[PDB]
DNA sequence: ACCGCTGCAAGGAATAGGATACTTGCGGGCTATATGGCGGCGAATACCC
RNA sequence: GGAGAGGUA
DNA sequence: GGGTATTCGCCGCGTACCTCTCCTAGCCCGCAAGTATCCTATTCCTTGCAGCGGT
């Protein structure tokens, strides 16, 4: 429980989903990110990335 | 769980017996594709992670200030260790583990 | 002035009913193993004389 | 008070 | 020894603001609640001893 619990409730890649149009939510569940576990960080990622 | 008998070869069973154990509990998925957590539904974005397998880079003529590139391949599993070969600006084979 | 009698307790078979020892899940109270960043630079070895 | 995420110039 | 090359490890990487969430893990011991059990009565029967009229 403790394990599943914590990477829904608080990681990064589990983000609270602005909700101000349907675009909004359309265009946030299609998101791709690069960062999060297993990723590049994001201040140190160089440009060919 | 399965229990065998010690004296009586590898093989074997006195009793078995099971029972439905519970354990943790996974959050499900609202019809529109977010879950719900506290009362503050989250949605999760999906990543964009280099893949397992095996790749031969190599660096640009970034070290030695002598204009010789370096191949190195790495070997990237799914879970485990990694595995790196490089060259030496020598001709080596230097093998590497985990950096 | 002796005795067999009646009668009045002590221990067996059938039902209802509370007390009370026993079992259990908790709630708060406590203690104690990574792998996508370069660049500069200066110190610390390596090296082959 | 500290972390993580998103956003504006 | 000594001049030199190569490697290792430390230091550094913009300002100001707004919104949201989450913040240690595991054992243990008292303790409330709920329960199965044990002792408590009633009704029938057949004994064993002490009074007791009677002569």
């Amino acid at each position: 429980s403790a394990a599943v619990k914590e990477f829904f409730g608080s990681s990064q890649l589990s983000q609270f989903m602005d909700q101000n149009n349907p675009l909004s939510e359309i265009t946030h569940k299609r998101r791709i990110s690069a960062l999060g576990p297993g990723g590049l960080t994001r201040e140190r990622a160089g440009f060919e990335v | 769980l399965v229990i065998y008998e010690r004296e009586a070869p590898e093989g074997t069973v006195k009793d078995i017996k099971e029972q439905e154990v519970y354990m943790g509990e996974i959050p499900l998925m609202t019809d529109n594709g977010t879950f719900v957590i506290n009362g503050t539904e989250r949605v999760i974005v999906s990543q964009l992670h280099r893949s397992p397998g095996v790749f031969f880079d190599s660096d640009k003529g970034k070290t030695h200030s002598s204009g010789k590139v370096l191949y190195n391949a790495r070997i990237i599993p799914y879970r485990g260790s990694w595995l790196d070969f490089e060259f030496d600006p020598k001709d080596n084979l230097f093998v590497r583990i985990d950096r």
